[PDB]
RNA sequence: GUUACGGCGGUCCAUAGCGGCAGGGAAACGCCCGGUCCCAUCCCGAACCCGGAAGCUAAGCCUGCCAGCGCCGAUGAUACUACCCAUCCGGGUGGAAAAGUAGGACACCGCCGAACAC
RNA sequence: AGUUUAACUGGGGCGGUUGCCUCCUAAAAUGUAACGGAGGCGCCCAAAGGUUCCCUCAACCUGGACGGCAAUCAGGUGUUGAGUGUAAGUGCACAAGGGAGCUUGACUGCGAGACGGACAUGUCGAGCAGGGACGAAAGUCGGGACUAGUGAUCCGGCACCUCUGAGUGGAAGGGGUGUCGCUCAACGGAUAAAAGGUACCCCGGGGAUAACAGGCUGAUCUUCCCCAAGAGUCCAUAUCGACGGGAUGGUUUGGCACCUCGAUGUCGGCUCGUCGCAUCCUGGGGCUGGAGCAGGUCCCAAGGGUUGGGCUGUUCGCCCAUUAAAGC
RNA sequence: UUGUGCGCCGAUAAUGUAGCGGGGCUCAAGCACACCGCCGAAGCCGCGGCAGCCAACGUGUUGGCUGGGUAGGGGAGCGUCC
RNA sequence: UCAAACUCCGUGAUAGCUGGUUCUCCCCGAAAUGCAUUUAGGUGCAGCGUCGCAUGUUUCUUGCCGGAGGUAGAGCUACUGGAUGGCCGAUGGGCCCCACAGGGUUACUGACGUCAGCCAAACUCCGAAUGCCGGUAAGUCCAAGAGUGCGGCAGUGAGACGGCGGGGGAUAAGCUCCGUGCGUCGAGAGGGAAACAGCCCAGAUCGCCGGCUAAGGCCCCUAAGCGUGUGCUAAGUGGAAAAGGAU
């Protein structure tokens, strides 16, 4: 829709050594912001994603 | 009134079996 | 007067006029009945009036029962508006009436002054009926 | 002065696609539906929209599987 | 054992399943005659355009 | 093969259910004793789990009985209806309900295992 | 100075609305309109997703400290009447409801065959491969119980690529993969960029479309009737007759928009008629709560007659003075 | 007192009968139920000529079916001038 | 002639607009619907037409077997809601015994249950016909001049009335809006209907001073029967009409 500071917001997930970024949007209410996250790259394989927008 | 009346009562008659166009 | 408490859908199709009765063809709680012979939308006012004939016509004691409520309502919409617009409110509430069936029936002693009553109260309705006594 | 209704949604063309007796392909769509009416029975798989569709060739029999209307595939017998 | 049948009435007014029955008995023309079998099939054909049609039997 | 046995299944899943009466425990189904060991409670060995067989068929379960609460259910007729006839009405060929009735029904079937036996 | 200023519409305007989901109309497949009837959306979600496991509510009856209609508890009946994130339907107890432990498949590369289909869009999809979650394994996981939750194309922006690099070598730039930027909501989106008047009006067209008139219907209006609650001192019917009901006539305000917009000249007045009777007078008559004079109501009856004046443009109306009477 | 088949009143507008199409009709020429015949169309048949599609045969004969037609598509032709 | 003269030129301006568009025969032959639309009177694609090639009966019809549906109808102590009359009276409550607690009384208001009869497009434990999707067996078969695929050439995209089913309206309209292997008109003459595009019959190759029939009709006008038989009608009914009234 627009661009405005929704409560759903953020986005961008980006990979260690693993530059494919997967994408999500999720809420910013709640904390969080150092831990979980997996997901498959390229030429590699299942391992550990950022967040960072 | 009459002239519509007279028009869906000829209607009735046996060569037309019960129906007409425009009643 | 006779009209519900309230109604789901304020706003129904008209009721249809084709077929025959299939309950309330026998009298019931009664003594003398009406029976109904034609199709028709009877409404609130003509049972209020056919009532009250009923009972300026018997005066004292002898019972009268309406097998019959308007739970049916029908849409007028208000004066010299072009058609189209949307559809009219509610504003008077029919029971239909299909042929065979039994309107009213009384329970008073004498045959004479209650089929005098009846008629009387036919005499108030649309419709063509007749009288019923609960024999066969 | 306003009729405030009007509004409606289009069709989605559910119901029943392939009805009894019929060969079907495999990973065709015998019904489209929102829930489960029809079951499914045996070589037959459910959606995500909770349509169904055949998962072995063959031909169809609406069958109850304790009062629920199943659908099943059957073996087409071999030329 | 076999029908005769004799087209009357015209085709006109009539509807499709009608008019293609009388196609399948052969019938085109008023006054036409057909001397047909009196199976299942004709039977059904009769049934559905009889009032097309005069019926008679050899049999 | 067979008995008032147990277990796994099926019927286009109540004709199979609920309730009442009587009745059975050989091996089995069970209930019961106790938390040593695996394991478990959003607290509780109540449940799940473990180790055994003092006790009882009371209950579960199986067997027969009761058509009472529920279910099943026709023929024929009627409503409705396709087609056709018919100047309004109504009608003819075919199809055919729901309800109601007569009635039915205290299920049936398959496999393995036991016990029992030639 | 150049130009824009929407469409629908039972004429246009005013109002309201335009896209998507659910239900009825919708006529037992699908589909189907109306300014027809009821609602809703332009989201949320370290879990309200995945997986493995386990359990069944609502309601009622009773007991029970504060505690009551209800709070948490215990015991029974309880096939499912609660709840399902959010509208409705279809489904869910075999649970998709409730609860607990791990956890990221809210993945990558594809996709047989099919639905629906003007077209572009849209929907499911078994199965194969890497690399994983859960589980003892079988097997399930390519978001949510399902359907709504969003916007084509162009033009630009960010990261990565072993694609190109306007003589060579680089580079800018352009590409590609993944992605972002629009209440373009008039939501298949005329431009990135745009509100109104015309009784100064002009042109082309239209009876596809309105006003006068005709026409159809007759809600409404007038005329008439049915039944009789009562009034009428009593007395239903001398007279008025309620509450309801059934028809006329086509003059009234309106409904439809069928001929006429390459012209059917529109309120009233004057002059001039002619026609109907549902009759103002005259004429004949029945009943009376008709003593008589005057009347009241009803039936038949159209031949003749049915005034002049003040105000208003006015029709209608009110008034003055007369009249056998001052008709519709 | 029921159900029926025909009937009565209610009934009633303006250029002229004028709500059988008219004369006229109950000494039915009206309603109903059965029966007999008949008239009636450019329909069907009968005698002939042309034409299109297909088929069979022979060096273009026959036969069956077919032939309303606007928007429109296709095919085959007359006529005028150089 | 002036809400911005006149003349030549651009210029043959442009109009989703009106009108007009010339010789003949032969064959086939529509549509007035859908989605979108600065769009509703226009247009694009799909739909229906023909021409050519390809595929050969795959189309259609009738019978039989298999399948889902929730319509008419009916039903409701089979759910959600409305609601008639009874039985009980908790619960409520006027009032009394007066503490008000508590004991109760009386038409009182009547849950919940219970006996009986009922209604519903957005209520359904149930559930028709037809229509529909596939299979099969024949039929039509010197044809429906069918179906499907492809390419050329288009037109239409303002539909009307009648029957059946339904919405809006006043269950009015020659009203308006949808459905329908229903029809006709459009594009279709002729006969009947007094005259009358849509009604009934019937689908026109041309000719004949030939015959048989349909719908309809046979006293004269008008060709055909003041036909046969048995009964009704007294009203000019026939040849408009209601509620209701009546030996």
């Amino acid at each position: 829709a627009r661009n405005e500071i929704r409560p759903i917001v953020k986005l961008r997930s980006t990979a260690g050594t693993g530059y494919t970024y997967v994408t999500r949007k999720n809420r910013r209410n709640d904390p969080d912001r150092i831990v979980l996250r997996k997901y498959d790259p390229v030429l590699r394989r299942h391992v550990e994603f950022r967040e960072e927008r | 009134a009459k002239r519509g009346r007279k028009k869906r009562d000829r209607k009735h008659s046996k060569a037309n079996h019960g129906k007409r166009p425009n009643a | 007067m006779l009209i519900p408490r309230k109604v789901k859908h304020r706003k129904q199709h008209h009721p249809e006029q084709r077929g025959i009765a299939s309950g309330g063809t026998s009298v019931s709680f009664g003594d003398y009945g009406i029976q109904a012979l034609e199709h028709a939308y009877i409404t609130n006012r003509q049972i209020e009036s056919a009532r009250i004939a009923i009972n300026r016509h018997i005066k004292r004691g002898g019972k009268v029962w309406i097998n019959i409520f308007p739970d049916r309502p029908l849409t007028k919409k208000p004066a010299e508006t072009r058609m189209g617009s949307g559809k009219g409110s509610p504003e008077w509430w029919v029971a239909n009436v299909k042929p065979g069936r039994v309107l009213f029936e009384l329970s008073y002693p004498d045959e004479k002054t209650a089929r005098d009553a009846l008629t009387r109260a036919i005499h108030k309705l649309p419709i063509k009926a007749r009288i019923v006594t609960r024999e066969e | 002065s306003s009729s405030r209704n009007g509004r409606d949604s289009a069709a989605q063309r559910l119901g029943v696609k392939r009805f009894g007796g019929q060969v079907v392909k495999a990973g065709e769509i015998l019904v489209r539906q929102r829930g489960t009416h029809f079951h499914p029975g045996v070589n037959v798989g459910r959606g995500g929209d909770d349509t169904l569709f055949a998962l072995a060739p063959g031909a169809v029999e609406f069958g109850a599987k304790r009062g629920r209307k199943t659908v099943n595939i059957v073996p087409v017998a071999r030329p | 054992a076999e029908l005769k049948i004799t087209q009357v009435r015209s085709t006109i007014g009539a509807r499709w399943k009608q008019r293609e029955s009388l196609r399948t008995l052969g019938l085109k023309k008023i006054r036409q005659s057909v001397v047909r079998e009196d199976n299942a099939q004709t039977r059904g054909l009769i049934n559905t355009v009889h009032h097309l049609v005069e019926v008679e039997e050899v049999g």
